[PDB]
């Protein structure tokens, strides 16, 4: 798209009618007339446009009005409104930018903001660009969060977040603009390898692949138009439904098969049943033949009845000799009916011991990608957010992903080592209490108008309570966080001194021997300008394979790596890095996935602030004081990095329209 | 709307295939021994027509006659009138069987025959005699 609507959909937006939110923020235009509300569009697009055409500077109100033309521009009011409302809401002027306006000298309202991952850090940044006071409690050593790169010497590599997925609609396009990232295509070029070592064939790679993709289809029209969402009173999840798929087509092939022999039987007795008539004929022929002979010896002349006789078996005779003749054309149109039939028979299986462990390969992909195993993917709501995916390439950062936290960071009050215990909220204000990491017994004590959680989904599960919750948190939200899915997914850094792999290929996949271990080393990545090989743990395997030591660990990689290249072409590697997201207790998972018996609904709970109760009883309704933020609760774009920076950029407007006030809804 | 082509999913397959624990196992195991029965079903009979095309070893060579190719007469001779007479009383109405073995006449002057000489051949009763048979 181009234009002023190429700007609209390169945030999220429609370019010709208004979301809920801005009917929220203007609901004079929107049940206005209908050429009032598509001057308001144009005003929007224009705006995000002028934006997107350049994020290294703050776009002002006066600098707006001024590209802007008549008769979009005399109307100062609803250009002011609308640039308010991008400016408040994180669609203008959101990342690295440099300030035209200085920010005012002194601030208002004071908010915590705990952990300095990227939804963090996009909230900081936006609230204290707003004139608010932030303050961020990381428990780490280092901002990031789940966005870990290992550096040693000119080694980089990403332990976290390492794909950007598509810059079409993704904002991480705008703060690639603005922080320099070396940003390299993902060739999509993916061979797969046999555990005995060698390559699977052309052939084979594409069948297998094909049937995983129809498969995932048969499982949605199960989902949509059988309505299969509920087996034993419980839900059904992905993988349940995969089976039952299989299974199907295990069962169907079966009754091909018997179907097939069944019109063999059904004419080897039809033909039975002709050769019984051809024996009992050709016995009556030799039995004529006798016959008729007989009245042939009997010499002439011969009285009539004995020249009847000849006259007459002779007939006969010839008349038998014409059914067994017909009937022989009959068994000659059998005999080849049977041979045409045994030669064209149906499909022996439907996958071979060979075929099912590369279509197991496809679902260690998949599992990668949910970080869980399918048995726990809700069948209806495992790809709720594939309608908002963004279009074009997926990416890698050569240079380190963690340059992105590192750089929103500038700027702002982070105190590291801080480990937040409790989260006190009442009528009048919060205070949160934290020790430090190295030393528990420093206690400190932070007071503020509100906190804004960015606690990850794990640590949220944790049970007993990392963090305790005072007043405790409603039901309706504990019951969200049990409901939804923390996934899991780990990373092996392979550091090299040579480069010893085709450096054409990004990725490459190595197949497993069994199903259980499906996602045990199933994936490598060349994305680095040193020689780097990365290599995934997903499914059932990763959490698993945290109970295995580095070496042990190190050890599997290598000899994957042997018997694709030779035991002679791999060094042993000069640097090791093993990721244990699910040990982490700052994370204890990776990101959230839809489990089966959750749904979109709970990402939105996740997101809904907490007011606490009156402290003098009768008091009036008091103003809310807890709010979340983190992949976890942003349901279009759950489990990624753009949908926590997302979920961060829509906090600080909900906390600076409630404690700022929002004038731009007159 | 329907299923991808090469698929196969349908209600009545769902829930037998869903129904217990094991229901899938079970249904497959089924379908294996269904199928290992018909196989066998299948060499049995292979093997009885086997047999039955042994029993029928040169066909019917020997046992035939060479084609009796002769010019189609008009006029009744007293023997091609006997034998006439006879083939009735074999044949009933059949009367393509009664012109092969007079041979050298016609369907239709059989048919002739049936009606010009029906008096003094006493062709009734004869017919009556041949249903009793
Ligand atoms: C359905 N999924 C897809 O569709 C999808 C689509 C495309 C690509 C991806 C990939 C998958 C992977 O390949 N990669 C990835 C890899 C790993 C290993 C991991 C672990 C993650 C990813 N993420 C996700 C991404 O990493 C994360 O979702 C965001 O980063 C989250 O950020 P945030 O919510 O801020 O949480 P943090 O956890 O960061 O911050 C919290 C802060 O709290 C601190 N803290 C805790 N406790 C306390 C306390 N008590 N006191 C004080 N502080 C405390 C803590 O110390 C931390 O600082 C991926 N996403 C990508 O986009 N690209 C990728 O590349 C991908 C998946």
């Amino acid at each position: 798209p181009s234009g002023v609507e190429g700007a609209a959909f390169q945030s999220r937006l429609p370019h010709d009618r208004m979301t809920s939110q801005e009917a929220a923020c203007f609901p004079d235009i929107i049940s206005g007339p209908q050429q009032t509300q598509k001057v308001f569009l144009f005003i929007r697009n224009r705006t995000l446009q002028l934006w997107l055409d350049n994020p290294k500077i703050q776009l002002t109100f006066e600098a707006t009005l001024q590209q802007l033309e008549a008769p979009y521009n005399s109307d100062t009011v609803l250009v002011h409104r609308v640039h308010s409302y991008l400016e408040r809401h994180g669609l203008i002027n959101f990342g690295i930018y440099k300030r035209i306006k200085p920010l005012p000298t002194k601030k208002t309202g004071k908010v915590i903001i705990i952990g300095s991952g990227v939804s963090g850090l996009a909230a900081a940044r936006q609230l204290q660009s707003f004139g608010m006071d932030v303050t961020l409690l990381e428990a780490r050593d280092r901002v990031g969060g789940r966005v870990a790169t290992f550096r040693k010497g000119n080694y980089v590599a990403d332990l976290g977040a390492m794909v950007v997925t598509g810059l079409g609609g993704n904002p991480m396009a705008v703060v690639s603009k603005q922080v320099n990232m070396e940003l390299a295509k993902i060739k999509q070029k993916c061979p797969l390898y046999e555990a005995n070592g060698q390559a699977v064939p052309k052939e084979k790679d594409e069948m297998v692949e094909q049937e995983f993709n129809r498969l995932l289809e048969a499982t949605s029209y199960l989902s949509h138009q059988l309505d299969f969402n509920v087996l034993n009173n419980k839900p059904v999840s992905l993988g349940q439904a995969l089976e039952v798929v299989i299974q199907l087509q295990e069962k169907h092939v079966k009754d091909e098969q018997i179907e097939h022999w069944k019109k063999i039987v059904k004419t080897q007795e039809e033909l039975k049943e002709l050769l019984n008539k051809m024996v009992n004929l050709k016995e009556k022929i030799k039995e004529l033949h006798q016959q008729y002979k007989e009245a042939s010896e009997v010499k002439p002349p011969r009285d009539i009845t004995a020249e009847f006789l000849v006259k007459s078996k002779h007939r006969d005779l010839t008349a038998l000799c014409k059914e067994y003749d017909e009937l022989a054309e009959t068994q000659g149109k059998l005999e080849e009916k049977l041979q045409e039939l045994e030669a064209n028979p149906p499909s022996d299986v439907y996958l071979s011991s060979r075929d099912r462990q590369i279509l197991d390969w496809h679902f260690a992909n998949l599992e990668f990608a949910n970080a869980t195993p399918l048995s726990t993917l809700s069948l209806k709501h495992w790809d709720q957010d594939d309608d908002f995916e963004f279009t074009g390439s997926h990416l890698t950062v050569r240079n380190g992903y963690s340059c992105v936290p590192v750089a929103l960071a500038e700027g702002l009050d982070i105190k590291l080592n801080t480990a937040v215990r409790q989260v006190r909220y009442t009528a009048s204000g919060c205070e949160v209490i934290a020790v430090n990491t190295r030393s528990t017994s420093q206690t400190f004590i932070y007071k503020c108008d509100a906190v804004l959680c960015t606690l990850p989904l794990g640590v949220l599960k944790q049970q007993p309570p990392a963090v305790q919750f005072v007043p405790p948190l409603p039901e309706w939200k504990t019951s969200a966080v049990q409901r939804m899915g923390f996934g899991n997914l780990n990373k092996v850094v392979l550091c090299f001194d040579r480069v010893f792999w085709d450096p054409s290929v990004n990725l490459f996949g190595h197949v497993g021997s069994t199903t259980a271990s499906r996602g045990e080393l199933f994936l490598f990545w060349n994305l680095y300008k040193a020689p780097i090989l990365l290599a995934l743990v997903a499914g059932e395997a990763a959490g698993i394979m945290e109970n295995i030591s580095d070496d042990v660990i190190v050890g599997r990689c290598l000899a994957i790596l042997k018997g694709i290249f030779g035991s002679s072409a791999v060094p042993q590697p000069k640097e090791t890095v093993v990721s244990r997201w699910r040990a982490d207790p700052w994370a204890r998972g990776s990101y959230s996935y839809v489990a089966a018996g959750s749904s979109g609904n709970d990402y939105d709970l996740m997101a809904q602030p907490i007011t606490p109760g009156p402290s003098i009883p009768g008091a009036p309704q008091p103003i809310p004081r807890l709010f979340f933020a983190g992949e976890h609760t942003i349901r279009n774009y759950p489990a990624t990095v753009h949908g926590a920076l997302l979920s961060g950029l829509r906090e600080a407007g909900r906390i600076a329209d409630q404690f700022l006030g929002a004038m731009y809804t007159l | 709307r329907k299923p991808p082509k090469g698929m196969f999913l349908s209600q009545e397959d769902v829930e037998a295939v869903s129904a217990n624990a094991t229901a899938a196992t079970t249904v497959l195991r089924q379908l294996d021994m269904e199928l290992v029965s018909v196989k066998r079903q299948i060499q049995n009979i292979k093997q009885t027509n086997s047999a039955l095309k042994e029993k029928l070893d040169g066909g019917i060579e020997p046992y035939r006659l060479p084609e009796v190719i002769q010019k189609c007469n008009a006029r009744w001779t007293t023997e091609e009138q006997l034998l006439a007479v006879q083939a009735i009383r074999k044949y009933g109405r059949d009367f393509q069987a009664i012109s092969d073995v007079i041979g050298n006449k016609s369907v239709v002057q059989v048919k002739n025959f049936f009606v010009n000489y029906r008096r003094r051949f006493n062709i009734d009763e004869v017919l009556q005699e041949w249903e009793a048979e």
